[PDB]
């Protein structure tokens, strides 16, 4: 994978968020982090530095209640690809709207938000 | 414009990456003269003067000349493309023999001159189509059933189980029990008629015995079926007995474990720490999983097999007849896929064995 966003991923501690947009992986502007279109699917990478200083990766794909099949499929595959790209070191988590894990919910300090709509299907 | 071809034992599904459904779905049959060739519905029509053959048995190619005819028809007659112009995604069984993967690759580049190709495991494509990276797929088609545990994007080959009990078997079985009922299917169109009764009227009983009783003591479960000639026959307990045989292979004289148990058995072959996510992501896939009641019955049977506190989820998308195809469409559409392909250039460099390194 030469995907430019791959070159960026998991470089330093932090949270990085991408949205699936027509079969591509597209970064989310940092000032919109936490506001999720329930019509869309997203890939979230959480990079944590341990006491060691060692980099740890948790990779969450979040599926909007109304995201289309191509969107949730792509988010799942992109996740596998990114994990592979990070030498299989990412732990992968499927995050469904309305049922996200506490760890994921914890990533957004002012609480995540849902909003209707999104990018049209790639199909 | 990549193409996606999903070769099954009974049916070939084919289309264009980026479409939400296969454009072409036709029988995986090649007909040659008893005393030139034909594929699909045409072969089936002219079957009185042809020897008809299935190039794929139990999901595995057993006849390459005839497989070539299937692909030639797929490209030229069904999709109407010149294959030299398109990357092609093909699908395979999870445990597809090494030599078969090579031969596919070779045929694609040498016979059809594909500029690019890739081979994907069918079960994995269904998982991806359900928007999961981890789960267990129960894939039941015309010629074979498999339970295929997948973790974080990749199948666990050691954990995979194969059940040689599928649609064709269910169709034969329906023919037997309708005959036993007193009916007689004697025309050339017997198998198609009984296959159609299966697909239109069969369902899986939540409680098999209780259904047997309901059926024996009332007429409520009975359905009318109009034959090609206009004769109307009644389908009673055969509706749920036919697919019961997925759960009870003894109905067919097989010592086999049923689909629920096979699924459990696969999960149990996997590292303890992933089983929770397998039980909670049991994806049904293939034509033979289209029986109404199947998911509920799976859920019930896995529930009875697993600890009581285990969360069991059966996922049975309405479009699971084409799950595999749809996962290929999606996969082959990704911006990231142009780097996954085996290119012509790579093929001329390493030959068919390139597939073992590029595709998995
Ligand atoms: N609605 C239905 N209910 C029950 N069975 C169905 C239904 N629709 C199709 N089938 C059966 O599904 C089988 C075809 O499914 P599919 O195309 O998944 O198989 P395949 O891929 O050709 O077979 P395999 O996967 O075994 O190689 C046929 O036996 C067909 O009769
Ligand atoms: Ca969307
Ligand atoms: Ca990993
Ligand atoms: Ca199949």
């Amino acid at each position: 994978v030469e995907h430019p966003e791959f070159l960026k991923a998991g470089k330093e501690p932090g949270l990085q968020i991408w949205r699936v947009e027509k079969f591509d992986l597209v970064p989310v502007p940092t000032c919109l982090y936490g506001d999720f279109f329930t019509g869309d699917a997203y890939v979230i990478l959480k990079t944590v530095q341990l006491r060691n200083g060692n980099l740890q990766y948790d990779l969450h794909y979040w599926l909007g209640n109304e995201c289309s099949q191509d969107e949730s499929g792509a988010a799942a595959i992109f996740t596998v690809q990114l994990d592979d790209y990070l030498n299989g070191r990412a732990v992968q988590h499927r995050e469904v709207q309305g049922f996200e894990s506490a760890t994921f919910l914890g990533y957004f300090k002012s609480g995540l938000k849902y909003k209707k709509g999104g990018v049209a299907s790639g199909f | 414009q990549a193409l996606v071809i999903d070769n099954g034992s009974g049916m070939c599904k084919a289309g264009f990456a980026g479409d939400d459904a296969p454009r072409a779905v036709f029988p995986s049959i090649v007909g040659r003269p008893r005393h030139d060739s034909y594929v699909g519905d045409e072969a089936q029509s002219k079957r009185g003067i042809l020897t008809l053959k299935y190039p794929i048995e139990h999901g595995i190619v057993t006849n390459w000349d005839d497989m070539e005819k299937i692909w030639h028809h797929t490209f030229y007659n069904e999709l109407r493309v010149a294959p030299e112009e398109h990357p092609v995604l093909l699908t395979e069984a999870a445990l597809n023999p090494k030599a078969n993967r090579e031969k596919m690759t070779q045929i694609m580049f040498e016979t059809f001159n594909t500029p690019a190709m890739y081979v994907a495991i069918q079960a994995v494509l269904s998982l991806y189509a359900s928007g999961r990276t981890t789960g267990i797929v129960m894939d039941s088609g015309d010629g074979v059933s498999h339970t295929v545990p997948i973790y974080e994007g990749y199948a666990l080959p050691h954990a995979i189980l194969r059940l040689d009990l599928a649609g064709r078997d269910l169709t034969d079985y329906m023919m037997k029990i309708l005959t036993e009922r007193g009916y007689s299917f004697t025309t050339t169109a017997a198998a198609a008629i009984v296959r159609d009764i299966k697909e239109k009227l069969a369902y899986v009983a939540l409680d098999f015995e209780a259904e047997m009783q309901t059926a024996a003591s009332s007429s409520a479960l009975e359905k009318s079926y109009e034959l090609p000639d206009g004769q109307v026959i009644t389908i009673g307990n055969e509706r749920f007995r036919c697919p019961e045989a997925l759960f009870q292979p003894s109905f067919l004289g097989m010592e086999s474990a049923g689909i629920h148990e096979t699924t459990y058995n696969s999960i149990m072959k996997c590292d303890v720490d992933i089983r929770k996510d397998l039980y909670g992501n049991v994806v049904l896939s293939g034509g033979t999983t289209m029986f109404p009641g199947i998911a509920d019955r799976m859920n019930k049977e896995l529930t009875a097999l697993a600890p009581s506190t285990m969360k069991i989820k059966i996922i049975a998308p309405p479009e699971r007849k084409y799950s595999v195809w749809i996962g290929g469409s999606i996969l082959a559409s990704l911006s990231t896929f142009q780097q996954m392909w085996i290119s012509k250039e790579e093929y001329d460099e390493s030959g068919p064995s390139i597939v073992h390194r590029k595709c998995f």
